[PDB]
Formats: structure tokens, C-alpha cells, sequence
């Protein structure tokens, strides 16, 4: 918690709470200037609650006095915390205007609304007059700058607490909060700036949940020693496909090759295996003889033999989901002593007891529907539920990659959030590519967690590099964009 | 970069 | 005094002294970043005294911790004021290193020296170890950033107190200080940034001594109504020249015309009057018949007749200085009921009783040699002596324009400092141009003080627009550059 | 009068008055679009009087309905003319809003004010509520578009009728009106567009007072046959200067040379004649021996001898004005049988009987002070008084060039208005240049009227080509700019 | 140029 | 311009 | 756009 970090910074380091509050407010002023240009032509409406978020607002309002066209504070609380009171007091000594009633037509006379109503740790549903004011600000068309978190977002979850401010700019302090990172909060945050307000860098660094950044991914990318050969860069087996789903294997395989893997082999039911090499002849696509077009226990021994000469096995994309696939998948993973990347239909039939028993590592890559089915909960209970994902990862000894617009990657100890990507990834085939990427990076020497971190980022970044409208992005185009994402990362 | 991460 | 402004801001407005100190120090960090780029590659040596300047230094050092390559504070004082002590305390709690001995070789290990040794209001000559340290920093070749004022400059006068830091960058608070504006201090200041640290804008504005800025000059420049004629823009008489000094009249006259004056007439001894129209035939150059090539009382009545049909009279450039010139100048000014711009040899022969008796206004434009002779003091007693200039202006009911690299313009109530220009103005003819400019602006409707303010600025700015090396600038080239200075001002 | 042209177009050509009114209003809409871009984002306040100007306004308002953000008409009259009534009726049938009370705060809700209150032929001083409304529109800061003429300008004179609208854009019909061309009206007009609203081109052309345009000057400029010599391009004598005013001759002379004259001779009192060739050695500057530095009857015979071998004589600039100059000037012009260009001090001493008696032509070039003295009236009675100038020109058989920001050029039958130039011409020396230009063009073969028309235009256009701030323009710089003005004209 | 002289 | 005059 | 759709 930043709440804890503020407390330690005040109580143990001895920084006056007022100094933190001053730094917070001036950082909002500087951020607005960076975004709007010269502030002197704008009229500012500052909405202050009674808490320290409001206190930060009074500092903003006071620092705009005499410099901008007009400033008014509407004070919406009933009582003020000590730092809010002190800064209210300064704003008034400096000649500032405060009113305590919100008049709908007051929005008419201002260009920018500074939302300092509620901050982090707000827990209750907003109703009554706070709601009305927030709804009026949202309909007003004005530029909205939110102090810390848009008022009405739960800063621990990203949920809207009945209603919430939609900001053009949010200025937060120290670190991004979970509510900036997860949706809907991420959407309501608008452009996010993270200000340094003077916390010791050691406390800022102690946070155990992180946003995955370019710099983090660049320092995890494996080295490519010049004197190398394909085995230097690992070997992947991908067990995938069926008579129903012949495309999945192809997309996973190329996903491994595009991130620099040395050798990729697919095991796919004949004749669907032939689809992959007609499209990308650099793939090895082994024909697996099946009774009805789906993997079954009769293919167990062939798949374990194929496994011996690879570094990692991805399983699941397009396998189908029937009882014989279920038997095969669970018996295979129980016997495979290689890292496993488990996706799609391998998740749908997975017996989670098998994961506890494995000595080798695993990465699971469910979307929330798949996660929901796996732990027997509703999609709504699991979506963006990073604590559930952490517990699952810790209990089953795996890395969990819970896919959504913000993807969560956790091994139960460390949790990372991915924010790259766009809606073109919301389309069949996208996940199959990511599964290949993750396997590939594990094969090249990254840990399951590192492989997942780099892969989710690059998969999202590749999507963003599509030249045309994102809704026209397809998995095949995404594959083409991977090596550009890699080059841009460096 | 001293003041803002963006 | 800013000292007073800090006190009122703390004691009457209620801003915690620590909040002012925090804002000061972070403003230094931001300024250095603007100048150096990213700070993370630099190692910083911060030299802190015991006073609040040192306190500001501790804030700088503390805010660099964990962000830059290395930070060390050398604490040079013996005791610490309360805010310095508090910020020393924070720097140490944050993990910062302080030593109390300055080792000459310590400069070897750092890239930037932050000079927070002494601030404003230092009064005594620096000797002993402070001097040695300051001299070592000056020989070191490192980048030097001075907090408030370079240590060793007297912030009220700009004098060096035995020795002083030579800064690449100085970051001051609220307003520039006199010691940044006057030399040598102006030279030692290097690039000056003025930070807003949260004083009420009303107190910042109450300062009665100002630097002349572009924006101030732009808002004083007269209007040019389209439906106008030459009389709209005034008429100047310039009484100037002699058989010895035939060029002066020409340069003064064109100086009036280049700033937009409608009509300019010169009165110059025949045949030297003919020099002016051979060079600029738009001038009227009236031949004055003299006995020996110099104005005398025999020309009094002609000059007073010529005066009736003008708005302003400039007198002095190249008149010569002998007894008959003295009689003429004093009798003329005692009788002339028009504004007078008094320069050069008219200053040298001026009886200051005559100025007290005049009902009409005057501007005097001495360089320090001329000022020294006028009040019977040494050049050293008068140079940059803004209090003497104010008293003189107040006592004699005039505007005094005391020329030097920083020019002082005062009517005894308001005092303005000009910082435009370069060394190419240190050459004969330069002053003659300025005298014409001032007269011209008075003729166009500006007050003597306004006319002087706009003229010193534009005269200096024109010099800066010379395309080649400044030492090759001549008065004739300066005249050519005036209308460009004007266009650039708009 | 356009009033007459509208009547003939309706009554004799048979164009329905409503068709003229429709065309007028749509032309305002098109003009505003050209100036503002897309109109759809703007809210329009249209102020309509009761007359046909208001009728035009109703057409504007009606044509904006459904296309722009908001339209409101405030109807300020008491009764409506038939075409105003018809168009009010259409505006209402189309769903438009009209109110009849002007509320000061109504300006708050609109971006553009369309001023259709009064048009051309308004004769009375505006007082009462019309004044209040006009003053409110002027203080409002909104974009103001005036229909026909800014309300409150007398369209026959350009005078303000107590108060008047200051427009950003004025859209007039058929031809510019005198009130757009003369000040103050020219200033209040802002940018002027002249719309074709369907008058027969023959009636538009019948107007006997014209604005001098680029195209008119280009077609008057003389030809330069390749096989020519200096005599092809004429010879000018300029009789000018005195011991007091030695620069005038030089500026007039070069003014003749810069417009392409073949040979220019000056007659100037010795030794002031030597000033001209030291500056421009291409001039011939004849020394005239005088008793006291001024021309007198003793120089009559020399000047008439010099006159025989030239095509035109300019006389007046810097001659001085005393009795002997008066005798010389009048006796000379009474005897000179060459065209004469009469300026400055030759105007001041001119006996106008002499002009009636001359068989040869003349151009007189007074500024209003000189004109006032010449006809024994006040400056205010003569300034912009084109009817007085016409009568004077007709009665004295001359071309009169009455200098001001808008210059009037007339021979009593045809009257032309010049609008080129800027305030840098409001400075000594400017007129001396124009006098040379006019003489030069007469020498090259243009009639006195043609020579004056081309000269006033080019003199003004040269001023506009000055690269720096206009107030720094001097006559010497203007001379340099003449051949560029000429090149740009072609 | 048909509609406007400028 | 909020923080610095230059 | 007032006069013409294109
Ligand atoms: N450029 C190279 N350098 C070193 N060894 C190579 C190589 N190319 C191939 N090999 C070796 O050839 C085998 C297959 O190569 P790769 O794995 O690159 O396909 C591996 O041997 P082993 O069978 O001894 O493990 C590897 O040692
Ligand atoms: N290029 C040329 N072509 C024709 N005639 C020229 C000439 N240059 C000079 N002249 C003649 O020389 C005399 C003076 O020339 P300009 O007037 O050009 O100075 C004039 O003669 P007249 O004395 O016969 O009139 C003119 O005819
Ligand atoms: N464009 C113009 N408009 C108005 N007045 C002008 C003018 N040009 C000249 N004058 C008048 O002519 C006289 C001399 O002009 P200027 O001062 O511009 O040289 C002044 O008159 P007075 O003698 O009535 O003061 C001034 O009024
Ligand atoms: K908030
Ligand atoms: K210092
Ligand atoms: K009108």
C-alpha cells in the first residue's frame, strides 16, 4: 500500500505530512501544464473533499492563484482532516474563493475541473449529491484532471463504486495503483502520470506488484552470442490441433520461431499436420495417427518420445475437449519431466491434482472463461482477481497468466501487470501465438515467469505496431509484427 | 524523468 | 527584500518555513535537469553551509538520493539553523553521506558541484577555508550550480566579497536579486533561473526595483493609429555638435527617426550642420552661426525660437566643454519650457541648481565618469550605485539613466535595470544614438521614465541583433538594427 | 450612389428587389465562411434594423438555420420596409427565433455578431439604445461582421455618427463606398469584401470615384522600348532647398530617378547643392548663388533658363517661406511654360491666381495643413473633403493630390482614392520623395493625373515592402524600395 | 473573382 | 512558465 | 460546405 508508504515516510523518516501534500499538489500543477501548455488562459474548478485528496486539491488551487484566469474551490466535505484544514486555511489566506454548494451551472464558467473529491482507499458505493456532482462533471465536456485516482474508482481493484469520474489526466503519487491498471479504472484514468513526491526510493521499490515496462523486458531478453547454433536457442514441442481445429498448431509454432527459438516441432493429427508446413515450411509438423481426429491415450507414448529431445512442451491449442483428450492430457503431463505451457483445451480438461504432483514447472495461460471453469467459479469472480490468481499459482506451483486487456502474470510471490495491446487481440488465434512465444522464451533459457513477462508485453506491443485499424488485425499479421516489436524494444 | 514516470 | 517576503509568507500567510525550503530545493533539482538533461549519469557534490542556503542544499542532496550516480554533502558550517538541521536530519535518515572536511582531491570524483555555502544577505569578506574551498571549485572545471546567489556575491550590490563562486547556473527564489543583475555578480551568476517557491503573488509584485523585460517594453511602445501624420508622432530638436565633434548630431537625430519620431531638427554650428544631411537627407540640420565653432550665449535666442515648435529638446552630444558652452547650456535649460534630454557635454557643464528650478521634466544620461563629475564623487563611488542615482533623481526632479553594461533607470521612486546589450556598445557614438531614442519616445507621448525604459532596452537589443562579431559593431550599424529590434519586440 | 444603382437595377432592368436582397445576404454567408472556415461550429447573433440592411440580415439568419450551432435575431427597429418584412417573414416560417429586446448578457452565448442594424445613407448621430447596443458589441470581444457598412459610419464621408460598430469583416455590395475608404470608417470596416449581387456591370462601371488598384497602376506604367536613350525617359528640373533645408532636394531628385526618369537636375543654393551629389552622384545639382541662402527674384532668370531643356519642373521642397521666396515662386510659375509639380513651401506661398493664368498644367501635393492654409479653411474642414478638392482642382485647372493615410487624387472630373502605405510615411522626407516620383512620371509621358495616380500607389506600396517595423522607415529606405514595388506591380 | 473583389 | 522565469 | 455537397 502507498497508504503504508506515506505513514512510514512521515513517522519513521520524519518527512512532515504537509511537505508530502505540498509536493503532491505542485506535481498536479506541473502535470497539467505539460498537458495543457501555459495555464494562464484557463479557468479552474477544483472539487475538494474533506480528506487528504481534498487537501492536495487545496494546494493545487492555492498554487494557481494569481497565475491563471480564475480559480474556484467547491468544498464538498463535512469536516477536514488536519492537512486538508491547513491547506484550506492557506488557500483562503492567499485570497482564494471557496463555496460549499455545487451549482450545476457553475461548470459553464470553467475550462478545467480538478477532481480532488475522493482518493485511494475509498470503499463505499457513491450515492446522493456526490454522485450527482460526479455525473454532472462527466456530462460537462470539460477537461478533467483527477488527483491520485479518479473519484469513485476503488484503488485496490479498479472497480467503479456506483459512479466515477472519467478523467483526461490522472496524476498519482509514488507508484501506479491497481485501480489505474485494471479496468474499468484504467479506462477512467485517461493519461496517467506518476509523480515523485519525496518517498524514499527504497520504499517505492519494495512494492511487490509491478507494471511490466519496456526497460524490464529489454533487460530480460536473452543474449544472442554470435558463435551459436540452433540448439543454443532451444527446442519446443507443441502438441496441438485436431480434425476440427487445424490452424492452432501453425500459429503456436510460428509464435515460438518469431521470438528466436532454434527448433520447433508440432505433433498434430494426420493429415492436419500438413497444413502447418504448407504455410511455414520451416516448421516440423509430425503426423500423429489417431482413430477419430483427436489425441488419445494411444498417442501417449509417441508424444513422450518426441518430448525427450526438446526443452519445453506447449500443449492445448485446438486439441478439442472430449474424454479421450482429457485422459491423454492428464497422463501426459503427469509423466512429462519438462517444463509445460498449458493452454486452451489442455486447461479445460486439466486435473489440477496433476499440477501439484509435477516436479517440472508449468505456465497456464487461461482467459477468464477458462480460469472460471478451472477453479469452478464465475467469470465475474475471477476476472481481474489478482489475489485469486496469486493463490492459485502458489497452491499449484505454477505461473499463471490470466489474459485480458490487462493481463496478470504471477507465480504467487511476484505479480506483474501487462498493459500493452489493443482490441485486435480480441480475436481467435491471438492466444495460440502467445502460447508459442512463452514456450520459445522458456526454451531459450528464461524462467517460466520471465518468459511469460516478456511474452505478454511483446505480444501486446506487436499488436500496437499494426499499421491499419486494429480491428482488422489477425494472428498471421501479429506474427509478422513480432520481430519489429523486438527491434523496437532494443 | 526526476518528477514524472509517464 | 526577499528576506522580508519570506518572513511575511511564513508569519502572516502561515506557510511552514520547511515548505518554502522544500520547494526551493526541488526547484534547483528541476532546473539542473532542464540544463543537464537526465541527471541519473551524474555524480553530485553538494557544499552546504550552516544557514538556510545550506538547508536548501540538503533538500537538493536528499532529492537526488537513489536517482543519480553518486551524492555527497560536504558540510562546511559550525552550527545549523533549525530548517538546515531538519533537512540535514532527513538527508541522513534517507541514507545520505555527509563529511565535514573538504579534501581538494574530492572534486576529482564528481561531475557537478552544488554551491549551497552562503546565500543572500552575506555581508563579510570571505577568508580562511571558505575562500580556499571556493577557489578550488573555481579552478576545478566542473559544472557549478549555485543555490540562490553564487556564494561570495553580496546580493544587495553585486560585489564580490573577496572571492566568490563562478556558477554555470544559478537558481534563485521569487525574484532576481540585485546581485544577479549588477556586475561582477551578474557575470558570476551564469545562467539565471527564477523559481516560484510559493510566495503570494501580491508580495512578489510589491518589489519596487525591476528588471526591464520584453513584455514590459512591448506594452509601453506607442500605438501607430493608421490615420496619422508626422505631427502625431512628435517633433524633436537636437542641439549638438561643434567644429571638433561633427558626427554626434547625425547619430542622435537618426536615433530619434529610427524609433518612429515624426520630425527631427538639429541645430549644429555651420558648416558642420551640412554633415548630417549629406548622410541622412531626411534630417533637418539648421546652420547655427557661431564665432569659433561652438555654441555660446549669442545663440540662445535662436535656440529658444527653434524650441517653440518642437515637443522635446535633446542637448549635449559633441557640444564641447568650455565656458561659453557652459553659459549657453545653463541659460538655455533654465528658460526652456519643454522636456529636455541632457547628455554628454551638457552634463559636464550642467549647474544642477538649474534642474531643480525647471518646471519642465528632464532625463539625464550620464556614463559613470560623467555621473562622478556631476556629483563630485569617484567613479567607484557612483558606478552601479542605484541608491545614489535614486537620491539624485528624487532631489533634482529628473529621470536618471546611468549607463553601464547594466543600465539603471530611475525617477527616485521606481528603479529599473536594463540587461540587454553587449560590448559593441562600448564605443564612441553609442550614447549619442540612445539620446536620440529617448527624445523620440518622449516626443511620441511616453513619459520621461517610460521613454528611457523602452530606449535602453531596444538600444541594447539592437546591438545583440548584429550579425557579425560584436566588437565590430558601430553606431551607424546600430541605427540600422533599431527597426528590427522593434519588430522582434512585437 | 449605389442607392441609385439599386433603383435603376430594380426599376429599369426589372430585377426584383427581393432577388438583390437574397444575393446580398448569401454573399455575407459566403464571405464569413471564407473568413471563419466551416460555419457549423459557430453561434450567430444577428442584429437587424428595420430597413433593407436589416432585411439583408434576415436573409443571412435564415440561410444559417439548420446549418450552424445556433442563430438568434434581435430585431431593433420599430417598423420594417417591405423587403425587410418579407425576409423577416421567411426567417420565421423557416423556424427562426427573433427577440425584440437586447439583453447585455445575450452576447455571452454567441460567437459571431452580424451587424445588420444600419446601412448606407444613415445621416443622423446615433444615440439612445442603438448607441448602447453598438457600445456593448464593441466591448464584447466577439467576431463582428458588418453588412454593407459598419453601423454608424456615414457611408458618404467615412465619419463616425457619434458611435459606430468596429467590424472584423465588412461585406459590401457592388462597389466600395466612400465610408470604407476614408478614415475613421476605413479603420472600422476591418477586412472589406465587395460582393457582386447582380447589378449590370455597366452601372457598376459608371461610378466616377475609384479606388486605385494594382491592375490600374500596371496598365498606366510607361513602356520601356529597348531602343531608347535617356531622353526617351524625360528630364526633370527640381527647384528646391535652402540653407535651412538642405536634404529635401536630394530626396525629390532620387525619387524621380528611382521611377525611371532619364535625367534629373536640381537647382539648389550653394553650397547646399553639394549635399546631393555627395550622397547620389548620378544627380546633377546646380549651384544657385543666393544672397542669404534662399531663392529670390534674382534667381528667376537662371531658373527659367534651366527650365528650357527639361520636360517638367518640381518646385517647393525645403525652399523656405519668406517674402522673397514668395515673389520668386509666383513670378517663376507665372512665366514657366512647362508642367509644374508644386509642393510644400511653394504651396505655402502660392498665389492661386497664378494657377488660373497658367496655360501649362500643374499638380499640387499638399498635406491637409498646407491645403487648409491654401484655401483659408481649417484642417478639419479640408481633411478627407473630396468635394472641396474636386472644386479646387476644377476651378484652378490642376490636379490636386491631397495627402493623408488615404490620399485623394482628382482633376475635378475623376477622383481616385489611394489606400496603399502605412504609418512609416508619417515622417519628414516622405512627401519630398513623392514629389520627385510624380515629376518623373510626367517627364516619361504620363498625364499629370496618371502620373499622380501611379505615384501615390507605388509610394505607398514601397513603404509596405519595408522588411522591419514600419515606424523605423525613413525616406532613404523608401527610395531603395521603389524599384521593388515596381517589379512587384508587374 | 466572380463573387468577390477583395 | 509556472515554475521558472528564465 | 454551406453552398456545395461534393
Ligand atoms: N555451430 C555448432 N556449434 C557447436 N555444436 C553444434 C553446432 N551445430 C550443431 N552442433 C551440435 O550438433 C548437434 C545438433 O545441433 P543443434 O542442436 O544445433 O541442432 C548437437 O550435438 P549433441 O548431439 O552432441 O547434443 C550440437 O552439439
Ligand atoms: N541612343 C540614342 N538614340 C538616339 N538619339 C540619341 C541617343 N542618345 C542620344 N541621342 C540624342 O542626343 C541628344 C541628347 O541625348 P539625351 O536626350 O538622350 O541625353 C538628343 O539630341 P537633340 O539635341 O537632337 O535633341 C538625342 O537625339
Ligand atoms: N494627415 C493630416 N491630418 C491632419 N492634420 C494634418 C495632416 N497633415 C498635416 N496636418 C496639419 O498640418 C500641420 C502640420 O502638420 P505636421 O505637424 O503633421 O507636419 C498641423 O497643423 P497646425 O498648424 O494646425 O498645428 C497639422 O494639423
Ligand atoms: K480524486
Ligand atoms: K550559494
Ligand atoms: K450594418
Amino acid at each position: 500500500h502507498m497508504k503504508e508508504i506515506d505513514e512510514l515516510t512521515i513517522k519513521e523518516y520524519g518527512v512532515d505530512s504537509r511537505i508530502l501534500m505540498e509536493r503532491a499538489g505542485i506535481s498536479v500543477v506541473l502535470a497539467m501544464e505539460e498537458e495543457l501548455g501555459n495555464l494562464s488562459d484557463y479557468r479552474f474548478l477544483v472539487l475538494c473533499g474533506g480528506g487528504n485528496n481534498g487537501g492536495d486539491g487545496f494546494v493545487v488551487a492555492r498554487n494557481l492563484l494569481g497565475v491563471v484566469k480564475d480559480v474556484l474551490v467547491v468544498f464538498l466535505g463535512k469536516k477536514k482532516t488536519p492537512d486538508c484544514e491547513y491547506n484550506y486555511g492557506l488557500y483562503k489566506k492567499f485570497g482564494g474563493k471557496v463555496v460549499e454548494q455545487f451549482e450545476p451551472s457553475i461548470l459553464n464558467e470553467f475550462d478545467v475541473v480538478v477532481d480532488a473529491i475522493f482518493g485511494t482507499g475509498l470503499r463505499g458505493e457513491i450515492t446522493g449529491e456526490y454522485a450527482e456532482i460526479i455525473n454532472l462533471v462527466n456530462k460537462s465536456g470539460k477537461v478533467v484532471v483527477s488527483v491520485d485516482v479518479p473519484s469513485g474508482i476503488d484503488s485496490n481493484t479498479g472497480k467503479v463504486l456506483r459512479t466515477a469520474v472519467k478523467a483526461d489526466l490522472t496524476v498519482t503519487f509514488g507508484v501506479p495503483k491497481i485501480g489505474h491498471i485494471l479496468f474499468p479504472g484504467r479506462d477512467l484514468t485517461g493519461k496517467l502520470k506518476v509523480a515523485n513526491i519525496g518517498h524514499p526510493v527504497h520504499l517505492i521499490n519494495s512494492i511487490n506488484r509491478y507494471v511490466i515496462t519496456r526497460e524490464m523486458v529489454r533487460s530480460l531478453l536473452p543474449e544472442r552470442p554470435r558463435d551459436s547454433h540452433k540448439g543454443t536457442y532451444g527446442k519446443v514441442l507443441i502438441i496441438a490441433g485436431s480434425r476440427l481445429y487445424s490452424g492452432a498448431p501453425v500459429l503456436s509454432g510460428m509464435g515460438s520461431l518469431k521470438v528466436g527459438t532454434g527448433l520447433v516441432k508440432l505433433a498434430v493429427p494426420f493429415p492436419q499436420n500438413l497444413i502447418a508446413t504448407s504455410r511455414f515450411p520451416e516448421l516440423i509438423s509430425v503426423p500423429i495417427d489417431t482413430e477419430k481426429g483427436f489425441f488419445s491415450l494411444q498417442n501417449l507414448q509417441e508424444c513422450l518420445e518426441l518430448s525427450k529431445d526438446v526443452d519445453v512442451v506447449a500443449i492445448g491449442p485446438g486439441l478439442g475437449n472430449n474424454e479421450h483428450v482429457r485422459e491423454f492430457v492428464n497422463e501426459f503431463l503427469k509423466t512429462l519431466e519438462k517444463p509445460a505451457v498449458i493452454d486452451a483445451d489442455a486447461i479445460n480438461v486439466l486435473d489440477t491434482s496433476v499440477l501439484k504432483e509435477r516436479k517440472s514447472p508449468a505456465v497456464l495461460t487461461p482467459h477468464p472463461g477458462e480460469m472460471a471453469r478451472l477453479v469452478k467459479k464465475t467469470v465475474g469472480d475471477v476476472k481481474y482477481n489478482y489475489e485469486l490468481a496469486e493463490e492459485f499459482a502458489k497452491e499449484n506451483d505454477c505461473v499463471l497468466v490470466l489474459k485480458s486487456a490487462t493481463t496478470i502474470v504471477t507465480d504467487g510471490e511476484k505479480t506483474l501487470f501487462n498493459i500493452t495491446g489493443n482490441t485486435g487481440l480480441s480475436k481467435g488465434g491471438s492466444g495460440d501465438v502467445l502460447t508459442g512465444m512463452i514456450a520459445g522464451f522458456i526454451a531459450q533459457g528464461l524462467s517460466p515467469l520471465e518468459a511469460s513477462t516478456v511474452s505478454v508485453y511483446l505480444h501486446g506491443f506487436a499488436a500496437e505496431l499494426f499499421e491499419q485499424d486494429e480491428r482488422g488485425l489477425t494472428a498471421s499479421e501479429l506474427l509478422r509484427l513480432i520481430p519489429e516489436a523486438i527491434r523496437r524494444l532494443k | 524523468a526526476w518528477l514524472f514516470e509517464a
